[PDB]
């Protein structure tokens, strides 16, 4: 799993991949992990799928209520404190690293990460994922912020797409969805048009010279490829 | 620890050694191990210090409200169960206490045996504690009924002694108690090297 | 599984014998211990395991049967009602937070026609039963390390038709086979038998 | 995780006829380093005649000393006034850790004062509220250190000599001072400074006293 | 235990405490955990003392027989090498950490044997149960170039943290200096811990203990 | 523990030229009593005397192994071996069985019969010596020993005045420990007289 | 997510507390910028090293305890040692039920004159002292702290409070492997507790001891 | 532990027990299996575990004396001698890959002057051996679970001046007390004495 | 641990962090994982020092006899071969993941990675170590083969120290070595001029508005930095 949320200035981008596995068989190869909480506050769900659904929806279900009954928008920080509350009470029984993320009129585009342990962290971009894991080194590197929206999803799809090329429990599509001020614009990359894949990187087309035919010099020439040669 | 009680015609002797031993290091070799529950009932305290000391004393209280409520003394079959009843509701609580309930009720001297699971076995006869093995044998080859008082004290006394001298967890002082139909009276308080001394005078 | 416990069931008594060792780890406490507790005038159990769970298990029935006798104006209840009851007691226990009775007993009576109206079973009845709630009717049975050994001895030797005294003679064999092959001593045996006249205690068979 | 840490440390008390000395190490050490040379929560006044000891785990003495705290004020408002004895107090604290044998204080104390006849005494406890009444004590980490020579110094029962007089109070707080300065030397959790108490019938007189720092 | 070496300008300082420990006990105060192993190499020792001991006696004695066949001071690397190839074999069941110093033709070298038998040449080092209060001193105020004294100096302070803040670490700063020339070592560098209460002398006549039988033999 | 199995502490005790080795005499398995006769102090020489604690098997296997390695040195070497040479020969001997070890722990005192110069050496199960000027200890009450030992052990001690707090030290160790006592065998060497002294303690 | 190491210490007239501003998880040095440190009412801040989680709801309880009593009951502010008791309590109470606060909170304060520091351990194992530390703090900076403290046994000036903080950060950085060099300190004085703008300290890797040729194996 | 073997020795014998019990799990396959093995015309061990390692220990001590008088020209080796041949065995046994051999001995021995020259102990000889190797000459001494029983016994009754009849009284009381006490049926001692005449089969006594 | 080689046209750079832990503890701050075999043949050592030095001296041992005997220089195919070997045969007992690299005139520049399980690749560039992980994104994103010797110097720095500001695992010096036709040029990078670290990253100036006052209003303002405001 490799979930990203990064704020542009209007607002934000989460971005997951689509693979969810029962170890090394992908079970679902299209799964959403970016689960609507309301109109413009999503999260990301890592970890048992089971666990993060069930608490997405309880976290959806009081926020509606709370929303019903104040009779104005939800703020993120709501979102990420009710979703706190959760994670951190069943830290031992469950296997769930959230990011809530998320505009709201009063703070704008906001992004916590609220990891396995139940901390709850106010951040500019967050990971999330066996594939956040491959992103660290790769936003130290190339993540800029102050980004335009669409630099954003743009940097958000190459970040998935480098993390789910390394990482064996991500793949298939990369969802992306911008929230802010205009309605939320979710959009779905297919792996035949990834962004970035090893596959056709021509970095890694010559093979590794691994195979070698038996020949009366110490020269490595290059993989035997036939039986007469 | 070694702890024996015997009935006989002239009622219950009751003996104890005093040490407190975790294993290795003595804790005190002055335990009292004879606890005196009312003035006709003797507890003894073996296994954990702690467990008998606290169950024997919630058993003198159950046995003073008897006596208050009921304007009689309680039996002490009825004593021995009451602490019988309370090692068997804790019986998987791991409690280590073995223990010997000896009084004089209206159905003359009775002894009872009560372990940490709950058993309370009447006999004429125990010895209860690491030590017992070895009083045992000095007190099933020396008990009679016929026993004089002074001579069955004197069998106790030699039976905790010879537990003293070859159990590593007894040891101290060799306390003897006599139960009869006016009540208990501490026969005798024997330092167990003084009794190596008396017995074995080379 | 230390202390034997036998029983037998012929036309006109049932015989029951109990190992008297009570024993902590390895020191024998006493060698007589009764284990075969009267529950009502016709009716008793061998009760095999450690004392604690022996005695708490056989009062609590003794004193539920005294109580449904006083409830039910002096009626004696049934060997079949009592040893369902029992076998119920024991069965309820072992899905219970206390745990399992470790206790095997063998319950063993004599039913009387208990009015004119009695149509029921007359004579010695007998029930094996497990700690876990196992009744089974038998006309013999055993527990303990002693049960296989006397169990292929009564196979042998025990007729539906014997005496009073063929039955003496037999419960005297079956406790020496005990003797003789366990090596856990079980020296004395207390033997009871429940007669049409009652329980009576057999101090010639030990 | 383990809710238990042992924070070391030695208490140990004797009672003369009309005193008890009672002394407790100040250091507390955590795991493989020491917090503090300072800590003075070893020993904890209950009444002006009778003090708690207490050794093995840190918070566990803290706690158990302020429900001792409140068993006694409770007892001053439902015995009119009255202080609780030193007797009382002592069963008091057998009590209250036998009611958690479950999950124990990992705490070995001493409840220490004068008794009804102003001789003083000391009640050592184990984990679970075992105690008798004994003219000196000792627990914590030197405790096996401390309590031979306190057996071999005030019994003498295997010395042929005549017992000396009686010990007074300064006597009995130099032989303490000598027993913690050894303590100090070969016990690892040992050190820093000894508080000492010396409660009478007047008042409650207490003086530090340095040990080897390292 | 804590024991500690740095490079000065001129040689190596070598530093341990010296309290021995069975479990939570001081079994010897001024116990000596600087091991001779050549003229001009020395090797401090934490871990188990008996191991330290054997391996240190084993190695100090193949240099010792070297040196014979050579006729040429002993090498620190060959010192080093000896210990971790020893202590490598043993897949650290001989449990000896080490602080190697010394000073051959080369130079200054100090180095750390791990138990595993890993080793890293390093400019200050620590070792023991004391190592890492040590190490915090050593980082603090280690410089090049020091001279003997600085290096003493730091060497007792840094052994010092361990003795003060490590319950095994204790007593007195043992300092050893390795120089080109000669192998000074100075016992009780630093004696921080002398004696707090002048020991009561409790006095027990002869007699006062009572005695069953007596034999006495005259030679 | 396989070390405290047969009960039994061992102490030494250096003073003026002179020092003080002591035994308890309780030989057990676990808390039965076996014996309340068996002393754990063995003679190599005039100068050396040598207590072992631990596993009693290994006491007594150890205790053959070395008087086979000290009886071959007197053939050998013409001499009696010196308490730091037996000492090192003692540790050569643990350390043989690194993986694999002699559960004794054994206590050595010693004299130099010219200088008067006294050598104690206690060691572990796999030879680490540990040699101190004053005292050394092993066994069941080596906790309570040091106390004991700390408390009443000064300098420059006579041989009459080592003995009493070496007795002392032995014996109160000893009432607070389940697997040492039935008194003690005390052994008192100097350059020119051996003392050997059974001590009378508890039965208990 | 644990916080690394806090160290504090008693100067003339306050108290600084010293911690990286990073969490990590596990190995992964996550978040470079959190702020660990914590305010608490008008006199206190705490930092802990451990479960950021639980330290972030145990800061919570407290800091609303503190602020509602204030507000509700028209009382004087719970100085220093009552927030550090009530944080005490607190935390040995969630031991108590096997749910602890894995976290070792150091915590400091001044109402007055009086100058509070101390330390609380996961079990409820609590310590006063003139420097407390926390995590690899306690085996690396206690050494240099305490001797700092025996050196200048008058008491520290708020400078040489501060060079010898510097320089336990400096050593932490080196030897704690879960460490950046970015700290930031409170300062409680009488005004209140100042927390610093995050600041690096500088650190010596040019040793002739380090280069390639002496480190190399062969 | 299950099988006692008590020996003590007086001015002028030593008398050794064993407890005639094999036992396969709870099955007393006989209850008089000799454990007492004679290993010269002088001496025997009270060898006490499973019949495996108890006959493959003494036949092996037994050969291996017989193999050193063969070789010493009919020499009859001292008590104190074989005691420590058997102990080293014993002990060299915990250290092997075979393991502990798992026994428990009581040698008992006369020695008597083997020569005009002879300066050795006269008289019995008592030699306590654990599994481990440890060996220990006693007035007495037990192995089994009957052993402190005895132990205390023998402490209060023991006298090292007994005849030969006060010693089968002893020995009777010593053998009674293990039948009374231990919950394993030990209920048939072979009991033997060494003299200076030789091993004696005691039968009184059982 | 951090360890890596990449190939250039002529030659390699090997690269490394300088920091061997205990856990949590940094034991060693200037270690050289960079450890020579030959002349022009260095490996890169992760997993146990002791494992990873004892392997590294047999091998440089056995590979200067063989160099002596044929009289000739060795192959780094010969240096991978024999390192495989070892690794392989002892893949059980030992923790050792290792990188042969190094010039020779027959094949010029080569990488092998002999990772744990004691296989043996050969390879453009090889990553290695706990901070490994933190690199296969940066190299898939800002990697470009056929790089000048400076470049690949460069490039390899900047790997290492992104690799070492997100591993704990990994710290201290970057040493590189750069293996080539000509002398073997070291060079030893300090923490203070390392090309990244998090530390002076202006993206992580601002802090996580973690602490935040007590307000009258939902609006995120900053953290509470003073106890008068
Ligand atoms: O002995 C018992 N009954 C009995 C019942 C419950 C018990 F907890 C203990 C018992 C338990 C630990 N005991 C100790 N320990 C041993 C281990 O070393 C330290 C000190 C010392 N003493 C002990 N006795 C005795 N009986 C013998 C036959 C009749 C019943």
């Amino acid at each position: 799993t490799t979930i990203l949320a990064v704020s542009y200035n209007g607002g934000v981008v989460l971005a997951a991949d689509s693979r969810t596995s029962s170890g090394t068989y992908v079970v679902n190869r299209a799964s959403n992990k970016l689960t609507k909480l309301t109109k413009k506050i999503y999260c990301c769900r890592s970890g048992s799928a089971a666990d993060t659904q069930a608490l997405a929806e309880r976290v959806s279900n009081y926020l509606g209520s709370y929303q019903t009954d104040i009779g104005a928008g939800v703020n993120v920080a709501t979102a990420a404190n009710l979703f706190q509350k959760m994670c951190y009470m069943n830290r031992w029984n469950i296997s769930a690293g959230i990011i809530v993320a998320g505009y709201d009129p009063i703070n704008g585009g906001s992004v916590y990460s609220i990891p396995s342990g139940g901390s709850c962290v106010k951040l500019d971009y967050a990971l999330g994922g066996s594939g956040s894991i491959f992103l660290y080194s790769f936003f130290d590197a190339n993540y800029k912020p102050g980004m335009s929206k669409s630099e954003c999803v743009a940097f958000c799809q190459r970040a998935v797409a480098h993390a789910y090329s390394r990482d064996g429990s991500s793949g298939g599509l990369i969802r992306t969805i911008t929230l802010d001020a205009d309605e939320p614009e979710d959009q779905t990359i297919p792996w035949n048009r990834s962004p970035y894949c090893m596959e056709k990187d021509p970095k890694y087309v010559t093979q590794a010279t691994q195979n070698q035919p038996f020949s009366s010099s110490a020269k490595i020439t290059g993989n035997r490829m036939s039986s007469t040669g | 620890t070694t702890t024996l009680a015997f009935r006989f015609n002239g009622g219950i002797i009751v003996a104890v050694d005093s040490r407190a031993s975790t294993g290795q290091y003595i804790a005190s070799q002055t335990v009292m191990k004879v606890l005196e529950i009312n003035d006709y009932l003797l507890g003894t305290l073996a296994g954990g210090a702690a467990d008998c000391q606290y169950w024997e004393r919630v058993l003198g209280m159950e046995c003073r409200l008897w006596e208050l409520r009921n304007g009689s003394r309680i039996t002490v079959a009825a004593a021995s169960k009451i602490l019988a009843n309370i090692t068997y509701a804790y019986r998987n609580h791991g409690l280590s206490m073995g223990t010997m309930v000896a009084g004089w009720d209206q159905f003359g001297p009775s002894l009872y045996y009560v372990d940490d699971k709950g058993s309370r076995v009447k006999q004429d006869l125990f010895s209860v504690g690491s030590g017992s093995i070895y009083a045992y044998g000095v007190l099933d080859t020396g008990y009679r009924k016929d026993l004089s008082v002074e001579d069955a004290c004197d069998l106790a006394r030699r039976s905790i002694f010879h537990a003293t001298y070859r159990d590593g967890a007894s040891g101290g002082i060799v306390t003897v108690y006599h139960v009869h139909e006016k009540g208990w009276t501490k026969i005798s308080r024997d330092d167990q090297t003084k009794l190596y001394h008396r017995y074995f005078p080379s | 599984m230390a202390e034997t416990a036998i029983a037998f069931r012929c036309k006109d008594y049932v015989m029951v014998a109990a190992a008297g060792l009570n024993a902590f780890y390895y020191i024998k406490i006493t060698d007589a211990e009764d284990k075969i507790t009267q529950l009502d005038t016709h009716q008793l159990v061998a009760c095999t395991g450690e004392n604690g769970p022996r005695v708490n298990f056989t009062e609590y029935i003794k004193c539920n049967l005294a109580l449904n006798r006083m409830r039910q104006h002096g009626r004696h209840s049934s060997c079949e009602s009592t040893a369902n009851f029992m076998r119920n007691c024991l069965a309820s226990a072992i899905r219970s937070r206390e745990g399992a009775y470790q206790v095997n007993c063998l319950f063993a009576g004599y039913d009387t026609p208990v009015s004119e109206d009695d149509d029921g079973v007359v004579g010695p009845q007998l029930f094996y039963m497990d700690y876990l709630g196992t009744l089974q009717a038998v006309p013999y049975g055993c527990h303990g390390y002693g049960a296989c050994f006397v169990t292929a001895l009564l196979d042998r030797l025990w007729r539906p038709d014997l005496s009073q005294q063929e039955g003496l003679e037999l419960m005297q064999k079956c406790c020496d086979e005990v003797k003789r092959r366990v090596i856990i001593s079980n020296s004395y045996f207390f033997v009871k038998a429940v007669t049409k006249n009652g329980v009576e205690v057999i101090t010639a068979v030990h | 995780w383990s809710p238990y840490q042992d924070n070391g440390g030695t208490t140990a008390a004797i009672a003369g006829k009309d005193f008890v000395i009672l002394a407790g190490d100040t250091r507390l050490n955590g795991d493989f380093c020491l917090h503090s040379r300072h800590d003075q929560s070893k020993i904890f006044q209950l009444t002006p005649y009778t003090y708690m000891a207490s050794n093995g785990m840190q918070a566990d003495r803290l706690q158990l000393q302020q429900m001792l705290k409140y068993r006694v004020k409770w007892y001053k408002y439902n015995n009119g006034g009255k202080v609780p004895s030193t007797k009382a107090i002592a069963q008091l604290m057998s009590t209250m850790l036998y009611h958690r044998r479950f999950f124990p204080y990992y705490t070995f104390n001493m409840v220490v004062g004068l008794d009804e006849e102003g001789h003083g005494v000391c009640y050592s406890y184990d984990a679970v509220g075992s105690t008798e009444p004994f003219l000196y004590g000792t627990r914590g980490s030197a405790a096996s250190f401390v309590e031979p020579l306190l057996d071999c110094l005030i019994n003498r029962q295997h010395m042929t000599s005549q017992a000396p007089p009686e010990m007074t109070k300064e006597e009995t707080l130099a032989m303490l001072k000598n027993a913690f300065t050894g303590a100090a030397e070969r016990d690892i959790y040992t050190g820093d400074s000894v508080s000492f108490f010396i409660i009478t019938k007047d008042g409650v007189q207490q003086e530090s006293f340095e040990l080897r720092k390292d | 235990t804590t024991i500690v070496g740095v490079v000065y300008r001129d040689g190596v300082v070598l530093g341990a405490d010296t309290r021995a420990t069975e479990g939570s006990i001081v079994a010897d105060k001024r116990c000596r955990k600087i091991h001779y192993m050549a003229p001009n190499i020395m090797c401090c020792g934490a871990g188990t003392s008996a191991d330290t001991e054997a391996v240190t006696n084993m190695v100090s004695s193949h240099l010792a027989l070297h040196r014979l066949e050579t006729g040429k001071q002993s090498r620190v690397l060959e010192a080093l090498t000896l210990l971790k190839r020893h202590l490598y074999r043993y897949q650290g069941h001989v449990s000896a950490a080490l602080v190697l110093g010394g000073v051959d033709v080369e130079g200054p070298f100090l180095a750390t044997i791990a138990p595993h038998g890993s080793t890293d040449r390093l400019p200050f080092v620590t070792m023991g149960s004391g190592s890492i209060a040590a190490m915090a001193q050593l980082e603090a105020a280690y410089k090049d170039n020091m001279t003997c004294e600085e290096a003493k100096e730091l060497v007792a302070s840094a052994i010092r943290k361990g003795i003060f803040n490590d319950p095994y670490s204790g007593t007195q700063v043992d300092v050893c200096v390795i120089t080109k020339d000669k192998t000074e070592l100075t016992i009780g560098y630093d004696k921080p811990n002398e004696r707090m209460y002048p020991r009561q002398e409790v006095l027990l006549p002869p007699g006062t203990t009572p005695v069953l039988k007596e034999e006495i033999r005259q030679l | 523990s396989i070390m405290a199995y047969s009960g039994g502490s061992v102490m030494a005790m250096a003073g003026k030229e002179c020092f003080v080795i002591i035994s308890d005499n309780r030989l057990g398995e676990q808390l039965k009593t076996i014996s309340t006769e068996v002393p754990k102090l063995h003679v190599v020489n005039d100068s050396i005397v040598y207590g072992l604690t631990g596993l009693r098997t290994d006491q007594q296997t150890f205790a053959n192994k070395v008087q086979f390695r000290t009886e071959m040195y007197k053939l050998r070497e013409e001499r009696d071996i010196t308490g730091k040479a037996f000492a090192a020969m003692i540790t050569s001997m643990l350390y043989e069985a690194r993986f694999g070890p002699w559960f004794v722990e054994p206590v050595i005192g010693s004299i130099d019969k010219s200088t008067g110069e006294v050598y104690l050496c206690a060691t572990d199960l796999i030879g680490a010596p540990c040699e101190p000027e004053d005292y050394v200890c092993a066994g069941t009450a080596a906790e309570s020993l040091h106390g004991m030992c700390e408390a009443l052990w000064r300098p420059g001690m006579s041989p009459e005045e080592l003995f009493e707090i070496a007795a002392q030290a032995m014996l109160s160790a000893c009432d607070r420990d389940s697997l040492s006592g039935y008194g003690a065998v005390a052994m008192i060497v100097t350059k020119d007289k051996v003392t050997t002294r059974l001590i009378k303690g508890r039965k208990d | 997510a644990s916080g690394g190491s806090v160290i504090a210490i008693k100067y003339k007239g306050g108290v600084l507390m010293a911690a990286d501003t990073l969490l990590s998880y596990g190995s992964l040095a996550k978040w470079p910028n959190i702020p660990r440190i914590r305010l608490l009412g008008s006199h206190s801040a705490v930092c802990a090293t451990g479960s950021y989680a639980d330290f972030q709801m145990m800061a919570k309880q407290v800091e609303d305890n503190i602020e509602r009593q204030k507000m509700y009951h028209n009382v004087d502010e719970l100085s220093p040692s009552e927030v550090f008791s009530y944080l005490h309590r607190s935390i040995y109470q969630k031991r108590c039920d096997f749910d602890p606060c894995l976290c070792q909170m150091v915590f400091i304060g001044v109402r007055d004159g009086e100058t509070f520091l101390a330390g609380v351990d996961d079990v409820g194992t609590r310590w006063e002292d003139d420097c407390i530390a926390t995590g690899y703090g306690a085996y690396i900076a206690l050494p240099l702290l305490r001797q700092a403290l025996e050196k200048n046994p008058d008491g520290l000036s708020r400078g040489e409070a501060m060079r010898i903080l510097t320089d336990c950060l400096r050593v932490l950085f080196y030897r704690e492997c879960r460490a950046i060099n970015k700290f930031q300190v409170a300062d409680a004085a009488s005004d209140g507790v100042r927390i610093s703008e995050p600041f690096d300290v500088e650190t010596h890797w040019e040793y002739e001891g380090y280069c390639f040729e002496k480190t190399a194996i062969i």
